[PDB]
């Protein structure tokens, strides 16, 4: 139940980068568990509150 | 520090048997 | 196999539900009385929910001894309960509603798939009932068969707040719950409820039929509604303490309003959105079971 | 001194305390107990240890971690107190409010 | 009727392998034949008479107090083959049909009263059907090779060691065989007490008595559930990553309907300019040239030899825009059970699922999620989701023992937990004769 | 004299528990037993310890060799060059390898000639022992415990292992017991007396 | 061509109170909460299908902003973004795409930022061959005009 | 031909041979069939493929 400290193991983190047209294909899709996210620069929550 | 996983099984230690030349009994 | 008593299981002193009034034992009628309502201007309209889904979970085989009882009353009262939308236990659980099925369901709340004789366990047929509804709990996540999970929770209101003219009227004010109180009062109240054997409770609401289970719905009505005081606590907007002459009186606003509270705090058990919609699902089959 | 009972070679300081324990208004007990506040989260659950301390500072312990308990400060509390030192419109985001 | 209630009937090969050699070996008249006119009396006498409980069926349609007496007294019916049963019984009821029966193997210890001639059990019968069915060369070869593992020098056995014709090998299989006295013309006799010797009587399967004693046991382990962990069948399904057990199977939704797999179910097809992998809906019988847009489908693959890559490719688009839930038979695999913080160290694209050669073992990992600590409060929000498409279509955690060794609060169980099962702790006592037992259940 | 058996101290099973443990999870509070009941329950108590994720019931490696032929590291048995095609070379990773494997099982085990010989042992007092270890002993036992779900009874952290065992323990069919035993053959001679652990 | 909004798809204007992280399954997702039904939807994949309206970009979290767009791929939600100004350029289907608009800076440009979409006219594209054999592929288009 | 069966990309080919196939009148295979052992060594000796 308890809150995680130590740094979790993750699964891939793959990135879609969709734009205004595409050819999507999905041979050698992976199978195992993955986190599809569509933009690059997703560590926005910068500041940091005490 | 990083979280990390390990596995572990029964370890066997079935020996031939030894030779005593004690005995218990008369 | 425990045959059940004419009037439900729940007659049987074995399954009495009981809590806590700050450490001593009590039945949750007595507990209910110390509740106490100021009225806002807001108003719960009751909605009609919604017939449930007929489609079960599929009765797949699972290995090893499921838990449902524990699994139902963690996810519903328990702190921070997870996976509880795992679908294991509920295929296990429609397993049980199949009409000639080897698993039974113990006193203990757990599912063996043997036919075990050395656990007395509830009457087949019953269960069979019990699961042939209760399973339904396994598409609380699908997202065909979420139950809403706002407009449900006026009916909540109704059966814990609710006046009897505005339960017979299905509408009442939105009120603020409040009691005497001590340290933990709502965390302690949850952990007396989580121990209840609610399955006895349940297989008795689907088993019994006509006058067995009007008298069931009324000699049980304050049970089921500490139930839904948990559920409550769970889902209140705010819970806080009024100090008055040397008489700590917890506060609980607002009854019968969900706030789709997620995050945890001290005062009270929390709602994860997952248990959110376990919850509104439960709600809607066993609102929908007393409601008939 | 509880503690010396059946361990003290003083015989009439066994004799007393063992007496004084013996009684129905007086119980030492010490470790961990059921407190009201068990299973109470705030980061981690509370729980309560019966300890060797005197009453006092275990009073101004009880007080603090209390207070602690009853302040309900979430991340929306911070939020707003950040709106306020902000450019009017600034927009924040992330943790849950509560 | 329960499947286990109805008329009893095997082949006669069945009989000539495993039952008559016994009937011989025990010195009992042949069992009666039954045809048309055979009053129930008949069938006694020859029960009786052989100790068996069996009758060879000749010809005809059997009257209905024959048949009521088979069926009451469980005599097993020996029969040519298996077209047209039901014309071999009279119909009173008309309830008996060619399709309505129940398969099943019926242990030898079942149906004869003496132990001494019986070795084993069902379990081998389970294994044999386990096999691939083996060319006698490859007999060979596996008696050649289980004799290398023990360290035998097995050359030059089943073979004629001819000076003039050569090296010549013989088949060495021989399953079932007896020691029999033949007479000169080379025919076989039947076991005579008074000059074949009582060592011939039953080869044993040429087993010393102890081998056998644990045979028995290693049956016993070979056929047990938890041993069972070469898994057949996967379940492809575009969903996201809930439930921690590794066991799950998502159910397949309301919507769907059951497609068997066919080459000709896929085709070329014109459709804006360009020549699409085209799928046509069986009932509907619809042509979709897009993956996209499909109706629900949950496609059976029971073989996936001769499918193109261009329909694989298709078939995994389908499961992932049309929604396709695809089962695959062909595939056999073990699974690793992975814990979280071991994470997933193997990998499996979906082109190598639908193109790995059948007969290989894949070897797929699964995770069980229980062990994972709640997020902390102050972690990002995932603005996307984590995904999956394998999953296995049975239970995987056959081995497991226990699970998820931790407290949920300092209290409470985590939900999927597993104690270890009672009889894990049971140690009871040695049986009047030697073997072990569970102690007893009640007093009585 | 003919070597028909292969006395030996201490047997291995055909089976044995495995176990994976998610490090990150320990109890803080430190238990402490007293030493016999260290030595006894010990073995179990480190191998399900606080954190283990999974216990399996795989076959013992250790006795079913590689001087068998058998491989165990993916769960199933498996055997080489046993059931192969003729006139080519078997592929890798055969599922056929897992039906050979079961037969290298059953033959190892038909096979399997090993004669128990009483191995180092202890007689703990009574006082020593915890008494839901001392109810459970009975006497003597071999120096070399092995492990048992039973064994983690009023020791495992994890309360509701805990509870769970007890249960099924407190249950009338089941009663776990470890230590020398009065079998129909003690008292037997056979050079030395026959006797039951 | 500008695609029609399929029948049973919800009007829902964009606001920040929409979404917000919240617990869900030892995750905080990035939840969307549905102003009908006001039911809270907290990952992607099932949302109801929603024809949401963006009057204007500015203040939207990052995460919102990709959160919408995957809703936009997994529940096929259609996102009506009002706020942006673009010229466009019709290739002809012999010079292909010149130029791709990453829908991540169509979700994050500052107004006032003028894209340059390109869009093909198909109508001179070849037929296929009959006997060819089929190419593994689907051709797809995200961002789409709401004017000729 | 008949090895093209279930394999082949070409659809009508496919099922045209598949109903060739199916038919009662032919059905293709790939020996050994008569194996005959001598009447003394007990040995193969002439087989048919």
């Amino acid at each position: 139940d308890d809150v995680g400290i130590m740094q979790q193991k993750k699964p891939p983190t793959v990135v879609q980068s969709r734009t205004d047209v595409f050819n999507e294909q999905f041979a050698n899709e992976a199978l195992h568990p993955t986190t599809k996210v569509i933009f690059n620069g997703l560590d926005v929550n910068t500041e940091v509150q005490p | 520090k990083i979280a990390t996983a390990s596995s572990a099984r029964q370890a066997d230690v079935e020996k031939p048997a030894d030779v005593t030349f004690t005995i218990e009994n008369v | 196999m425990l045959q059940q008593p004419t009037g439900g299981y729940t007659t049987l002193e074995q399954f009495a539900f009981t809590i806590r009034n700050d450490g001593t034992n009590a039945t949750p009628t007595q507990f209910l009385q110390l509740l106490s309502y100021e009225a806002t201007e807001n108003e719960l309209v009751k909605k009609t929910i919604p017939t449930p889904e007929t489609h079960l979970p599929s009765a797949r085989n699972v290995p090893g001894n499921v838990y449902i009882e524990d699994a139902i009353t963690q996810a519903l009262f328990g702190i921070s309960a997870q996976n509880v939308n795992a679908h294991g236990y509920f295929s296990r659980l429609s397993a049980l509603a199949l009409p000639n099925t080897s698993a039974r369901l113990g006193l203990d709340g757990v599912i063996y798939n043997s036919e075990t004789i050395n656990i007395p366990f509830y009457d087949p047929a019953a269960v069979a009932n019990f699961a042939a509804t209760y399973a339904k709990l396994g598409n609380a996540s699908t997202p065909r068969y979420r139950a809403d999970m706002i407009d449900i929770y006026a009916h909540v209101g109704l059966e814990l707040a609710g006046t009897d003219a505005e339960r017979a009227a299905g509408v009442m004010p939105v009120k603020r719950a409040k009691f005497d109180s001590w340290e933990g009062s709502l965390i302690s109240l949850s952990r007396d409820v989580v121990n209840w054997k609610i399955l006895a409770f349940l297989i008795d609401l689907c088993s019994l039929e006509g006058e067995a289970l009007r008298a069931f719905k009324t000699r049980n009505r304050d049970v089921f509604r500490m139930m839904l005081f948990i559920m409550s606590t769970a889902v209140a907007a705010n819970v806080v303490n009024r100090k008055v002459t040397k008489r700590v009186d917890r506060v609980l606003e607002y009854i019968g309003v969900n706030s789709m509270r997620t995050a945890g705090r001290t005062a009270t058990i929390t709602y994860d959105l997952s248990r959110h919609e376990f919850a509104a699902k439960f709600l809607q089959l066993t609102f929908t079971r007393w409601n008939a | 001194p509880a503690l010396l009972r059946d361990f003290t070679q003083v015989n009439w300081l066994n004799r007393d305390i063992t007496n004084m324990l013996q009684q129905a208004g007086t119980k030492y007990g010490l470790g961990l107990t059921e407190t009201r506040l068990d299973y109470v989260r705030l980061v981690k659950t509370i729980v309560g240890h019966a300890l060797n301390i005197d009453h006092f500072a275990a009073s101004v312990l009880n007080i603090n971690l209390r207070a602690l308990m009853e302040a309900n400060v979430t991340a929306d509390d911070r939020i707003k107190a950040l709106q306020a030192h902000s450019m009017i419109s600034t927009q924040f985001h992330g943790p849950n409010q509560g | 009727d329960d499947l286990d209630e109805g008329i009893r009937m095997t082949t006669y090969d069945q009989y000539l392998s495993h039952i008559r050699e016994r009937l011989h070996i025990t010195n009992v008249p042949d069992p009666i034949y039954i045809t048309g006119a055979s009053t129930p009396d008949q069938i006694a006498a020859s029960v009786q008479a052989t100790h068996v409980a069996v009758v060879l069926y000749q010809s005809g349609v059997i009257n209905g107090p024959a048949s009521t007496y088979l069926r009451e007294n469980e005599v097993l019916v020996v029969m040519p083959d298996y077209y047209d049963v039901v014309s071999r019984f009279a119909n009173a009821n008309l309830q008996m049909n060619n399709n309505r029966y129940h398969e099943s193997v019926l242990e030898i210890a079942d149906i004869f009263d003496q132990a001494d001639f019986i070795q084993t059990s069902d379990a081998v019968r389970q294994l044999r059907a386990l096999m691939p069915t083996l060319s006698t060369s490859q007999i060979r070869h596996a008696i050649e090779r289980i004799a290398q593992i023990t360290d035998v020098d097995s050359t030059d056995y089943g073979k004629l060691t001819l000076r003039f014709l050569g090296t010549l090998t013989r088949s060495l299989k021989m399953q079932n065989a007896q020691i029999r006295r033949i007479r000169p013309d080379g025919t076989v006799l039947r076991y005579d007490d008074q000059i074949d010797i009582e060592a011939f009587r039953w080869s044993r399967y040429f087993l010393d008595e102890l081998q056998l004693r644990r045979l028995s046991v290693g049956l016993r382990l070979i056929t047990n559930p938890r041993i069972a962990r070469r898994f057949n069948g996967v379940r492809i399904m575009y969903l996201t990553d809930d439930d921690p057990d590794p066991d799950f199977v998502p159910d397949v939704p309301e919507g769907y309907v059951a497609v068997q797999y066919a080459h000709r179910l896929f085709s070329s097809s014109l459709a804006n300019k360009r020549n699409r992998v085209t799928y046509t809906h069986p009932p509907t019988g619809m042509a979709y040239p897009s993956p996209t847009g499909r109706p629900h489908v949950h496609m059976t693959i029971n073989e996936r030899a001769g499918m193109s890559k261009l329909v694989a490719d298709n078939i995994i688009a389908s499961v992932i825009k049309s929604n396709w839930v695809v089962d695959i038979l062909d595939i056999e695999y073990t699974a690793e059970v992975m814990t979280p913080s071991e994470g997933y160290t193997q990998h499996v694209d979906a082109e190598s699922i639908m193109t790995a050669p059948k007969g290989k073992l894949f070897h797929l990992q699964f995770m069980d999620g229980l062990l994972r600590p709640e997020p902390s409060a102050f972690d990002p929000p995932a603005s996307g989701e984590d995904m999956r498409l394998i999953y296995p279509l049975q239970p995987i955690s056959v081995a497991r023992s226990m699970r998820a060794i931790v407290n949920h609060n300092e209290v409470d169980r985590p939900r999927g937990a597993v104690a270890p099962s009672s009889y894990e702790m049971d140690t009871g006592t040695l049986s009047r004769n030697g073997d072990l037992l569970y102690s007893p259940v009640a007093n009585g | 004299l003919s070597d028909d058996f292969k006395q030996i101290s201490d047997p291995k099973g055909y089976l044995t528990y495995s176990v994976k443990y998610e490090d990150q999870f320990t109890k803080k509070d430190k238990l402490r037993a007293s030493e016999a009941d260290d030595r006894i329950v010990g073995p179990t108590v480190n191998l399900f310890k606080y954190g283990a994720a999974v216990v399996n019931i795989d076959l013992n490696r250790d006795f079913f060799d590689t001087a068998t032929g058998i491989d165990l590291t993916k769960g199933i048995p498996l055997v080489q060059d046993l059931l192969v095609p003729i006139g080519v070379t078997a592929g890798a990773e055969q599922s056929a390898e897992y039906v050979s494997g079961l037969l290298m099982v059953l033959f190892k085990v038909m096979t399997d000639n090993r004669l128990v010989i009483v191995g180092e042992t202890t007689t703990p007092m009574s006082n020593t022992l915890s008494t839901v270890v001392n109810n459970v002993l009975r006497t003597t036992y071999h120096n070399n415990v092995g492990v048992n779900p039973a064994l983690l009874r009023d020791f495992t952290q994890v309360n509701w292992l805990n509870r769970d065992i007890t249960n099924m323990l407190q249950q009338a069919g089941t009663k776990y017991g470890l230590g020398l035993t009065e079998t129909r053959l003690d008292y037997v001679r056979l050079v030395k007396t026959i006797v039951g652990h």
